[PDB]
């Protein structure tokens, strides 16, 4: 009574937005070692039950009507949904090849009246980028929970050879306690790991979670 | 290391 | 070795603000409600071995001092902070009596380089305030070991009873009675946001606001788990 | 029921 409920024949959809190669007007430079990330979280979120797609370099156009698609799909038998985002960042913004485009835009479509067979459910969105300075009734906003790579405001770092360390620890945590752990110890140890590696970056977990959550029983 |  | 160390002389200081009454030309209200919440949280955290201080009515500089002077204080023998903060708010502020002051910069007070004697150690801040003006019609600092529980999600309103206490202090009072020793404290504040959730809904004479729901936001910085007890 |  206390957790999401499970039983559902899929454990749900898992979008993967891989951007790496951005467009020269945009002024943003290429990002080495994402392509690792997304394969590392490809293999993490198949683990857990997912039906995981990977999209590649995707403009503002493809990331809007990618997620409006998915809000428009029937998730009836389906226990959550899930997306990973992978690009560079500004204040509250996400970045496509062609340019900016708002995160709050890419979520509002999986609200509890825009996308009713998602009610109830959890609505996971992981993003990796950074931000700084630019130059019987339920609620609708319920059910969400997002995962930032860095706090509002700060850097996150990554590495050419070896990834994101946001990514890398939350497929090292994933691979041995995704099916044993609640999804909030599973981010708090990424918490700890990230923090543990400048010894600077923190990530941020914004909840709106009901119940608990496992991928599992 | 690089900044995102 | 996952969980945060509470093996202290004491759990911690758990500061509460209870803004009431606002001068008119800000142009708030009276909060009718807020002594209920003032004093059930008051019960609260006392149970729970924290050493409570109430303020009530603050000023914009009053409370920035108050914050300011408690980071300079000596909390080596302390687990833990608290804070709860019960006013009038708008997307980023808290209101005092005589204005408006930056949440960020009341928090910041505690950041590790200000306030060694708090490192590794968790500090919690409830806020029971408003974050914007829209209304949920529904449907059928940058350091670690900081965690917010705002009593709404931000750009929205947040409700008060007159009689009962607002939903956000009602409901964490309740879990925290019950559970408070038991569960961890992301574990407390999920069951809050289903408790704000469902068991509560606004009626009101006014058409506009009639009917309308609300959802807690959590924000977690926190590197450990958290219980208030052995 | 009223807003803060």
């Amino acid at each position: 009574t206390y957790q999401y409920n499970m039983n559902f024949e899929k454990l749900g959809k898992c979008i993967i937005i891989n951007n790496k190669n951005f467009d020269k007007v945009t002024g943003m430079g290429v990002r080495n070692g994402t392509d690792k990330d997304a394969e590392a979280l490809f293999k993490c979120f198949r683990s857990l039950g997912f039906d995981v797609i990977v999209y590649n370099d995707c403009s503002c156009a493809k990331m809007q009507d990618l997620l409006k698609k998915a809000s428009e799909e029937d998730h009836t038998n389906a226990a959550c949904f899930a997306c990973i985002l992978l690009s560079h960042g500004e204040e509250n913004v996400i970045y496509g090849k062609d340019g900016v485009t708002p995160i709050k835009d890419l979520t509002a479509h999986f609200r509890g009246d825009r996308c009713k067979t998602l009610l109830e459910k959890p609505k996971l969105f992981f993003i990796q980028a950074c931000r700084g300075t630019e130059l019987y009734k339920i609620p609708v906003e319920a059910d969400f929970l997002f995962a930032y790579s860095t706090v509002p405001g700060y850097y996150s770092w990554r590495s050419p050879g070896r990834g994101s360390w946001f990514v890398q620890a939350l497929c090292s945590i994933l691979e041995e306690h995704g099916k044993d752990l609640e999804i909030m110890q599973i981010l708090t140890r990424v918490n700890d790991r990230v923090a543990r590696h400048f010894e600077k970056q923190i990530p941020c977990v914004v909840s709106m979670l009901t119940k608990e959550l496992y991928f599992s029983q | 290391d690089e900044v995102x």
